[PDB]
């Protein structure tokens, strides 16, 4: 998406992407309407924080290929995040999954954890009863829709989605697929 | 204990590898704090956690509580040849091994096509089976 939007060869990229500090300089994001953050999912044989998993690798864990958690881990300065980064980078990327479904199969077959956005975790929790969201958010970051940088249509799209926001239509919209 | 992290949870079993080992190369060039602290531990007291060859290390393993790091195939072969020794933990790291070729050597193409012939014909499986054969362990 990013190269297409920079080259201005695709008018819109409506694939969901969070707002991070480093990709605000190449594309325009929309104002966040839903809050999110990284969270961990645990498989049960039927961890109490990120730091506890930071001191052991007895349980395999990973992240989705080409995400923002990896870049956050490299840019952090406390031991937990860089240990997460190095374990992701080590093993010749075998602790990582190219696609989300690979992580899903890893969770189903054995005890596998993923460092990804929360709504995915509670999505799997609401759609699988052998697992549950662990703890709360570790961080919070923005949310938006990919738009061309400096695109005038971005302002109109933001106005329209805001107008949808006051009426609360998107709330029950997300609810009907929260079932 | 099934990986180095319970040896990172506790450190009173002295651990190391063979000198001039690719493993310790990876430990020092990795910026993981855990394996860097393994590097720090093994460097200490004049780097006596490195051994001149595999055999003295494995025979120190038999008596002293020496956590020894080596490659997979040797571990598999020694376990198949000795049931008094059983490996500890799964695969800590995976790295590929290639054929050493001089930089600028014009022999790259011929050896490359030869080994392509080997991999398409798959006798490599037969030679893996021939020497790494064992009898299991009860």
């Amino acid at each position: 998406m990013v190269k297409e939007l920079i080259d201005h060869r695709a008018d819109l990229a409506v694939a969901p992407l969070t707002i991070t500090y480093v990709r605000e300089k190449v594309i325009d994001f929309s104002k966040p309407f839903m809050t999110l953050g990284i969270s961990i999912l645990y498989r049960k044989p039927n961890i109490d924080s990120a730091d506890d998993l930071a001191k052991q690798t007895k349980i395999e864990y990973g992240a989705v290929r080409d995400g923002s958690t990896m870049t956050f881990f490299k840019k952090s300065k406390i031991s937990t995040y860089e240990k997460m980064w190095a374990f992701m980078s080590s093993r010749q990327q075998s602790a990582l999954v190219k696609n989300s479904d690979e992580g899903i199969q890893r969770v189903l077959t054995t005890d596998y954890a993923l460092l990804m956005e929360s709504t995915s975790i509670e999505y799997v929790t609401q759609r699988n009863c052998n697992l549950t969201q662990i703890g709360g958010l570790i961080d919070s970051k923005g949310y938006g829709v990919g738009t061309p940088i400096g695109s005038p249509y971005r302002d109109k799209i933001t106005i329209a989605i805001l107008q949808l926001q006051e009426e609360g239509k998107l709330h029950m919209m997300k609810e009907k697929w929260w079932r | 204990i099934d990986s180095a992290d319970d040896l990172a949870k506790q450190t009173k079993i002295e651990y190391g590898a063979v000198r001039d080992g690719s493993t310790m190369t990876f430990f020092k060039k990795s910026k993981i704090s855990t394996y860097e602290k393994m590097w720090a531990f093994m460097s200490s007291r004049q780097q006596s956690a490195l051994v001149k060859n595999s055999d003295e290390g494995i025979q120190r393993v038999l008596t002293t509580d020496y956590a020894l790091l080596m490659e997979s195939t040797s571990i598999e072969y020694v376990t198949q040849r000795n049931c008094n020794l059983t490996q500890i933990g799964g695969l800590i790291d995976s790295k590929g091994y290639g054929v050493g070729t001089p930089i600028g050597s014009p022999y790259r193409d011929k050896i490359t096509i030869a080994i392509l012939q080997l991999q398409e014909e798959g006798k490599l499986h037969m030679m893996k089976e021939k020497w790494w054969r064992g009898n299991g362990c009860p």
